[PDB]
RNA sequence: UUCAUCUAGACAGCCGGACGGUGGCCAUGGAAGUCGGAAUCCGCUAAGGAGUGUGUAACAACUCACCGGCCGAAUGAACUA
C-alpha cells in the first residue's frame, strides 16, 4: 500500500543512513564521521538496523 | 416475522426451499454486525465482547417466482428457511469453524475493502475449499473507504478488484475439480457490498434488473456491461469496449458512473449538511423521506438514506437462494468425505438422493451446553430421515466400527428442541439435510459423535481440523477440600469445545492442550467462573525424564547386605533404540517363551542366545526397555535368588538414583553374585535394599545422562512465510526430518523433531514470526538422548535436576556411586 | 602500468599480420553475450577492446607501421575495440551485424518506448497474482492459468523503471535496454 | 547415480516427459570415477584423488554446461582438479 | 614519515557489463559466489574474485572487485605530534 519504488523514496530521508555508536544520530550510509562534540568528531557508525 | 412451530416443520420438508450455510470471516471485517442487521430486518422468530460460542440462527426468505426461475437447481416455490450459523472469529477458535462447516452446504465470505482478504479470511477460505463447500464474497466497510479515507469511484473499483482477484487465487488452488465454477465474481452477481453498522447492502445484479428497464438491456447483459472492458459514452450514448474514444478522451466504466457516482453525491450532501441535494437526488434515484427520518441530519441521516435505498436482506438473503446450494444438489457430491464408509452402500446412496423418510443419519459435531446447571444439548445435522421426541437412535462413537460394540448406545430421546441463536423450543421432528438439537444423547456419547439407525451404515466424518492442540499447561487446586470439583469441571470442558483435548501428565498434574493462548485462557476463566467455579494454581507443565546410559560401566559393580553376607556383581550397559523398542512396542515379551524369544534377538537384533533365553524381566512394571540378563554359571542355588534381585530392580527402574525418576535403555548384564547356603541370608528384608544399592553403582559408572521427550511437529504454511519459521528451529532446536508438498500448492507441510523443554510458548512466537500463516501440528514421536552430564549443576542435563531436586525437598547435592558402594 | 605497456605491444603485432579491421563500439553489452561473440569468431574475427591505451595508440598511429592511421585513430569514443580478419568485407559484415542479441529489464533501467500487451493467457499457475495485486489490473482464472484481462499500456514513453513492475515484465520476456555488438568504422589494406 | 550437485533440467510438452542431463562437476567425478568414488561414502566425506585421467575429461566438460565459449580441453584442466579435491591427474594444476 | 599509482591518461563524479564450468570438494533437513571448513584454478577479451556486502528456505536479484565511456591532474591509502 505504498509501492516498492515510492518506499525507497521514503527511506531516502528517514532510515537509509547509519547510526552513531556513542550518542546515536542520522548520517549517510557512505559518511564516515559525526557532526557532534560529545564524542569529539568520532568515526563510530553502522548501516541503521535493516528492520526485516 | 413470527412463524408457528409447525410452519417451520412444513418449511423444513422443502429442501429445494431451505438454505443451510455458515460465515467464512477474518478477525474483524464486519460479519457479526452484518448478520445482526438481517434479523431486526427479515428474521424468523419462535412460533409467536468476543465470539465464545455459535448457534444456527433462523430467518424467512420470501422471493419472487421469476427470481428462482434462473437458479440451476431443482426448486418448486419461494417459501425458503435461513438456517445460518454465526461461525466464530479471530484465531485459536478455528475449532468451531470446522464444526459450523460440517453442519452446512455453503458459506458467507466477510472480507474488507482496505484490509482485503487477510490471513483468517484465506484460512477459513482454504477450510471451505477442503470441505467441498461453496464460497460467496461480500466486501463490508466500503463506506470507511469513502468516510475516514474518501476514495474516488475508479480507484475504489480496483480496490475491490484486488480483494476479489486475491480470492480467485486461494480458491483456484485448494478447491475440488468436480465443483468447477465455484469462484465468486460480481460478473454473475456473486459478490456483495455494504455497511453492517448502518443497516444496508447491494449487488450489481440488483440495479442490473432495477436499471434493465431504464436501458432495455436485460440484467445478464446489463451487469456484464458494468464490469470488465465495458465503458459507457455520455457524448454519443454507446457502451464502447475501450477506455477512450476517437478523440482519445477519458471514460468512467459503466459501474462507477450509473452505480457509484449516485452514492458519493449522497455522502458529502447528507453527511456535510447540503439540503441542495437532499430532497433533490432523493427523487433522481427513486427514494422517499418520511416522518422523523426527515428530521435526522448528517451521520444518522445517511444511515436511514441506505435503509431507504439498499437495506440488509436486499442483496444478502437474495444471493443466499439464487447461487447458494441446498442439500438437494449439494450432498450430490458431498456424501464421499461427509461419511467415512462404502459409497455404493445403502445409507451412503440415501444421503446423495436425500430421502427425509428413509435411512436416518445425524452426526452431532458439537453438543451445545446451557444454564440448565451443567446439562447440554446435541447440535447435529440430520443428513437423512426425521428425528422425533423419543426415537431409538444409534449413538455411534468416534471409535465404533460396524461389527462390534465400542461406544454403541441406541437409546430413546427424553424431549426434542429447536435452536434460535440463544432460544430453545419444545419441538418434535427435523428432515434430511436440516439441522436441529436433541437432549439426552450427552449422558452416553463423548464430545463428537455419529448417530445412525441401520447396522450396515458406518460412521460419518469426525472433522480432521488441521489446527491441532499444540499448547500444554499444568492445572491444580488452591484448596484440596474441593479437588473433586476440579476433575468434574475439566470433564464438561471436553464436551464443551470440539478441538479442545484434556489428558493426565506422566508426573501427576492435569494437562490442558489448546490451539493457542487466547483459546486456552478463555476456556480457563470459563472453567474458573462456570464448569468448576474454584481457585486454580497454573504454572509451566513439568516433564518426565528416563535415566539412560551412553556406554558400558568403567568397572564391575559390587554391593552386599548391611547385616553382611551375600554380594551382587552386575555390569549395566545401554540397549540400542531398535531392541529397547522391540520391548515397549511388542516383538519380544517379558512373558514370551525364552527358547524362540532368544532365536529372534540373536539373528535380527545381534545378541548372544545364552544371556537372551536368560532374561529375568523387562522394566519397570514388567515390560519397559530395562532387562536383567543371566550370565553366571557357578550359581548352584539359581532358583533361590532371581526373584528378590529383580524385586529392588522394579523399585530401582521405577525410582532413579539421579532425581527419583525412571530410566530408559539400561540392559543390566549380571557377571557374578556371591550365593550362600540358606534363605535366612537370601530373603525378604535382605535381597530388597541389596540389589537397590547394587544398581546405584552400575548406572553411576556406565556414563550418567538425562534423556527427554521429542515431538514430530509438521507446520503447514505457504513457502512465502517459511523464512521466519526456519529460524525458530535455529532458535529452539528444530531439527528437520524432511519437507514435502504438492506440484500446484505453495502450502508446505514441514517435518521437524521438537524438544518438550523448547515448547513452553512455541505456538505464540510461531504466528508472530510468520503471521497467523504458520499452523503448528504437534504430535510426540521419539525419546532422544541429551549429551550433557546430570551431576554437572552447570551442563544441560545437570541444570534440570538442580531445580528438580529443590522442588521435591530432596538433597541439594547429587549423590554418586561412592556414597552407595559396599567395599572391604 | 605493467599491463598497459604489454598490451601496447599486443595490438601492434595483430595490426601488422592483417589488413582488415573494424572500430566495434558498444556500452549496451553483457559479460555473457560479449565473451560468447568472441566464440563466434575464435579464428575468423577476434575482439580487442581498448582505452587510454588508444590515446597512446594516437602516439602509435604516430609509430608509422603504415600511417593510414589518419582514417582510423580519432574513432576512439564509447566502449569501442578491435576486430581482426583476412576475408571479404560484406561477408564478415553480415556475420557481426547479426552477432548482437537482447538483454532483459534491469528494474530501474533506461525506459525508452511505450509497451502494449494483448488480454490473453501465459499458461502459468496463479502465484505471481500477488504482484499484479499491489499494482491494480483484473486477472481472470481460465483453466486456472493467470490471464491478462486488458491489452494494457503499463510502462509509458521514457520514465524511471520501478523495481516491482520490471520483475513481472521479465515474466512476459520484455528486453529493450540493449543492442549487441555492432560497429562505428570500417577500413581495409 | 546422483546424490549432491545433480542439476537435471525438466522440459515437459503437455505430459511428454523428457529430462536432459547437465552432468555437473560432481557428475564427471562419478561417470569417470567407478564404484569406489561413486557410492559407499554416504556417512564419510569424499577427499581421495590424484592418479592420471587423460583426454576422457575433455569430453566430460562436453556433458558439463558448455557455456565457456573458446576451447574444451583447455577449460577442463582448470574445473576438474583445483575445485575437485578427489582427482589430481597431472601435478601442474593448483 | 613513508607506499607506489598517474596526461602514455589516474583519483572524486556519473554511463553500462559485473561471465562460465558451477545448484564447484564436500557439507547438505536446506547453502546455486554470499551458515561452515578446505581447495583460491584457467577458457577468453575490456573484465569478471569458486567470488564485497544486503537479502533468499536455497535460488533469484541488486551491488562492489575487476573493466570499458566521458571528464583530464593531482591526491589518495598508511603512519607523526
Ligand atoms: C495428539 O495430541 C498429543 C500431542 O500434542 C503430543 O503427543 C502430546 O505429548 C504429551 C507428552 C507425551 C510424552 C510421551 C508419550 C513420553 C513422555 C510424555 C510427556 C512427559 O514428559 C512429554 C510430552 C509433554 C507431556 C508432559 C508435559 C506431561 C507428555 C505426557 O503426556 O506425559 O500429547 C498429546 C495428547
Ligand atoms: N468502518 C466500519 N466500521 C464498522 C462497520 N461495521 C461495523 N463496524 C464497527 O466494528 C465494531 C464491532 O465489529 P465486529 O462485529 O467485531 O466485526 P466482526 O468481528 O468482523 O463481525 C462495531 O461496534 C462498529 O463500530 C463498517 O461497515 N465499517
Ligand atoms: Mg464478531
Amino acid at each position: 500500500i505504498i509501492e516498492p519504488s515510492l518506499k525507497a523514496l521514503a527511506s531516502k530521508y528517514n532510515c537509509d543512513k547509519s547510526v552513531c555508536r556513542k550518542c546515536y544520530a542520522r548520517l549517510p550510509p557512505r559518511a564516515t564521521n559525526c557532526r557532534k562534540r560529545k564524542c569529539g568528531h568520532t568515526n563510530q557508525l553502522r548501516p541503521k538496523k535493516k528492520l526485516k | 416475522v413470527a412463524f408457528t412451530v409447525d410452519q417451520m416443520r412444513s418449511l423444513m420438508d422443502k429442501v429445494t426451499n431451505v438454505r443451510n450455510m455458515s460465515v467464512i470471516a477474518h478477525v474483524d471485517h464486519g460479519k457479526s454486525t452484518l448478520t445482526d442487521s438481517l434479523v431486526q430486518r427479515a428474521g424468523i422468530i419462535s412460533a409467536a465482547g468476543i465470539t465464545i460460542k455459535s448457534t444456527a440462527i433462523s430467518l424467512y426468505s420470501e422471493m419472487s417466482d421469476e427470481d428462482v426461475k434462473e437458479i440451476k437447481q431443482k426448486t418448486d416455490g419461494n417459501s425458503f428457511l435461513i438456517n445460518l450459523i454465526d461461525s466464530p472469529g479471530h484465531v485459536d477458535f478455528s475449532s468451531e469453524v470446522t464444526a459450523a462447516l460440517r453442519v452446512t452446504d455453503g458459506a458467507l465470505v466477510v472480507v474488507d475493502t482496505i484490509e482485503g482478504v487477510c490471513v483468517q479470511t484465506e484460512t477459513v477460505l482454504r477450510q471451505a475449499l477442503g470441505e467441498r463447500i461453496k464460497p460467496v464474497v461480500v466486501i463490508n466497510k466500503v463506506d470507511r473507504a469513502l468516510l475516514e479515507l474518501q476514495v474516488s469511484k475508479e480507484d475504489l473499483y480496483q480496490t475491490f478488484a484486488r480483494t476479489v482477484e486475491s480470492v480467485n487465487v486461494i480458491v483456484s488452488t485448494y478447491a475440488d475439480e468436480v465443483l468447477g465454477d465455484v469462484q465468486v465474481y460480481p460478473a454473475r452477481g456473486t459478490v456483495a457490498f455494504g455497511s453492517g453498522l448502518h443497516g444496508w447492502a447491494f449487488t450489481i445484479r440488483q440495479f442490473a434488473t432495477r436499471y434493465a428497464k431504464k436501458f432495455g438491456v436485460d440484467k445478464a447483459k446489463m451487469m456484464d456491461r458494468l464490469w470488465g472492458d465495458s465503458f459507457f459514452n455520455p457524448k454519443t450514448k454507446k457502451w464502447t469496449n475501450k477506455d477512450t474514444d476517437a478523440e482519445g478522451k477519458p471514460l468512467e466504466r459503466a459501474f462507477n458512473m450509473f452505480i457509484l457516482d449516485p452514492i458519493f453525491r449522497l455522502f458529502t450532501a447528507i453527511m456535510n449538511f447540503k439540503k441542495d441535494e437532499i430532497p433533490v437526488l432523493l427523487e433522481k434515484l427513486e427514494i422517499v423521506l418520511k416522518g422523523d427520518e426527515k428530521d435526522l441530519e448528517g451521520k444518522a441521516l445517511l444511515k436511514v438514506v441506505m435503509r431507504k435505498f439498499l437495506p440488509a436482506a436486499d442483496a444478502l438473503l437474495e444471493m443466499i437462494v439464487l447461487h447458494l446450494p441446498s442439500p438437494v444438489t449439494a450432498q450430490a457430491y458431498r456424501a464421499e468425505q461427509l461419511y467415512e464408509g462404502p459409497a455404493d452402500d445403502a445409507n451412503c446412496i440415501a444421503i446423495k438422493n436425500c430421502d427425509p423418510k428413509a435411512d436416518l443419519m445425524l452426526y452431532v459435531s458439537k453438543m451445545v451446553p446451557t444454564s440448565d446447571k451443567g446439562r447440554f444439548y446435541a447440535f447435529g445435522r440430520v443428513f437423512a430421515g426425521t428425528v422425533k421426541s423419543g426415537q431409538k437412535v444409534r449413538i455411534q462413537g468416534p471409535n465404533y466400527v460396524p461389527g462390534k460394540k465400542d461406544d454403541l448406545f441406541i437409546k430413546a430421546i427424553q424431549r426434542v428442541v429447536l435452536m434460535m441463536g440463544r432460544f430453545v423450543e419444545p419441538i418434535d421432528d427435523c428432515p434430511a439435510g436440516n439441522i436441529i438439537g436433541l437432549v439426552g444423547i450427552d449422558q452416553f456419547l463423548l464430545k463428537t459423535g455419529t448417530l445412525t439407525t441401520s447396522e450396515t451404515a458406518h460412521n460419518m466424518k469426525v472433522m480432521k481440523f488441521s489446527v491441532s492442540p499444540v499448547v500444554q499447561v499444568a492445572v491444580e487446586v488452591k484448596n484440596a477440600n474441593d479437588l473433586p470439583k476440579l476433575v468434574e469441571g475439566l470433564k464438561r470442558l471436553s464436551k464443551s469445545d470440539p478441538c479442545v483435548l484434556t489428558y493426565m501428565s506422566e508426573s501427576g498434574e492435569h494437562i490442558v492442550a489448546g490451539t493457542g493462548e487466547l483459546h486456552l485462557e478463555i476456556c480457563l476463566q470459563d472453567l474458573e467462573h462456570d464448569h468448576a467455579g474454584v481457585p486454580l494454581k497454573i504454572s509451566p507443565p513439568v516433564v518426565a525424564y528416563r535415566e539412560t546410559v551412553e556406554s558400558e560401566s568403567s568397572q564391575t559393580a559390587l554391593s552386599k547386605s548391611p547385616n553382611k553376607h551375600n554380594r551382587i556383581y552386575l555390569k549395566a550397559e545401554p540397549i540400542d533404540e531398535e531392541v529397547s523398542l522391540a520391548i515397549e512396542n511388542g516383538i519380544i515379551n517379558p512373558r514370551d517363551d525364552f527358547k524362540a524369544r532368544a532365536r529372534i534377538m540373536a539373528d535380527d537384533y545381534g545378541w548372544d542366545v545364552t544371556d537372551a533365553r536368560k532374561i529375568w524381566c523387562f522394566g519397570p512394571d514388567g515390560n519397559g526397555p530395562n532387562l536383567v540378563i543371566d550370565q553366571t554359571k557357578a550359581v548352584q542355588y539359581l532358583h533361590e535368588i532371581k526373584d528378590s534381585v529383580v524385586a529392588a530392580f522394579q523399585w530401582a527402574t521405577k525410582e532413579g538414583p539421579i532425581f527419583g525418576e525412571e530410566m530408559r535403555s539400561v540392559r543390566v548384564n549380571i557377571l557374578d553374585v556371591t550365593l550362600h547356603a540358606d534363605a535366612i541370608h537370601r530373603g525378604g528384608g535382605q535381597i530388597i535394599p541389596t540389589m537397590r544399592r547394587a544398581t546405584y553403582a552400575g548406572f553411576l559408572l556406565a556414563d550418567p545422562k538425562i534423556q527427554e521427550p521429542v515431538f514430530l511437529v509438521e507446520i503447514q504454511c505457504p513457502e512465502q512465510a517459511v523464512g521466519g519459521i526456519y529460524s525458530v528451529l535455529n532458535k529452539k532446536r528444530g531439527q528437520v526430518v524432511s519437507e514435502e508438498q504438492r506440484p500446484g500448492t505453495p502450502l508446505f507441510t514441514v517435518k521437524a523433531y521438537l524438544p518438550v523443554n523448547e515448547s513452553f510458548g512455541f505456538t505464540g512466537e510461531l504466528r508472530q514470526a510468520t503471521g497467523g500463516q504458520a499452523f503448528p501440528q504437534m504430535v510426540f514421536d521419539h525419546w532422544s538422548t541429551l549429551g550433557s552430564d546430570p551431576l554437572d549443576p552447570t551442563s544441560k542435563a545437570g541444570e534440570i535436576v538442580l531445580a528438580a531436586r529443590k522442588r521435591h525437598g530432596m538433597k541439594e547435592e547429587v549423590p554418586g556411586w561412592q556414597e552407595y558402594y559396599d567395599k572391604l | 602500468r605493467e599491463k598497459k605497456a604489454e598490451y601496447f605491444a599486443k595490438l601492434r603485432e595483430y595490426l601488422e599480420e592483417y589488413k582488415s579491421l573494424f572500430v566495434v563500439g558498444v556500452d549496451n553489452v553483457s559479460s555473457q553475450q560479449m565473451h560468447e561473440v568472441r566464440k563466434e569468431l575464435r579464428g575468423r574475427a577476434v575482439v580487442l577492446m581498448g582505452k587510454n591505451t588508444m590515446v597512446r595508440r594516437a602516439i602509435r598511429g604516430f609509430l608509422s607501421d603504415l600511417p593510414d592511421f589518419e582514417k582510423l585513430l580519432p574513432f576512439v569514443k564509447g566502449n569501442v575495440g578491435f576486430v581482426f580478419t583476412n576475408e571479404p568485407l560484406t561477408e564478415i559484415k553480415n556475420v557481426i551485424v547479426s552477432n548482437r542479441v537482447a538483454a532483459p529489464a534491469r528494474a530501474g533501467a533506461v525506459a525508452p518506448e511505450d509497451i502494449w500487451v494483448r488480454a490473453v493467457n501465459t499458461g502459468m499457475e496463479p502465484g505471481k497474482t500477488s504482484f499484479f495485486q499491489a499494482l491494480g489490473v483484473p486477472t481472470k482464472i481460465a483453466r486456472g492459468t493467470i490471464e491478462i484481462v486488458s491489452d494494457v499500456k503499463v510502462v509509458d514513453a521514457g520514465n524511471k523503471v520501478g523495481q516491482s513492475e520490471a520483475s513481472l515484465l521479465n515474466l512476459l520476456n520484455i528486453s529493450p535496454f540493449t543492442f549487441g555488438l555492432t560497429v562505428v568504422q570500417v577500413y581495409d589494406n | 547415480k546422483g546424490i549432491k550437485v545433480t542439476v537435471q533440467l525438466k522440459i515437459q510438452n503437455r505430459q511428454a516427459a523428457a529430462s536432459v542431463v547437465p552432468s555437473a562437476s560432481s557428475l564427471v567425478i562419478t561417470a569417470l570415477k567407478e564404484p569406489p568414488r561413486d557410492r559407499k561414502k554416504d556417512k564419510n566425506v569424499k577427499h581421495s584423488g590424484n592418479i592420471q585421467l587423460d583426454e576422457i575429461i575433455e569430453i566430460a566438460r562436453q556433458m558439463r554446461d558448455k557455456s565457456f565459449g573458446r576451447t574444451l580441453a583447455s577449460v577442463t584442466k582448470e574445473i576438474l582438479g583445483t575445485a575437485q579435491s578427489v582427482g589430481c591427474r597431472v601435478d601442474f594444476k593448483n
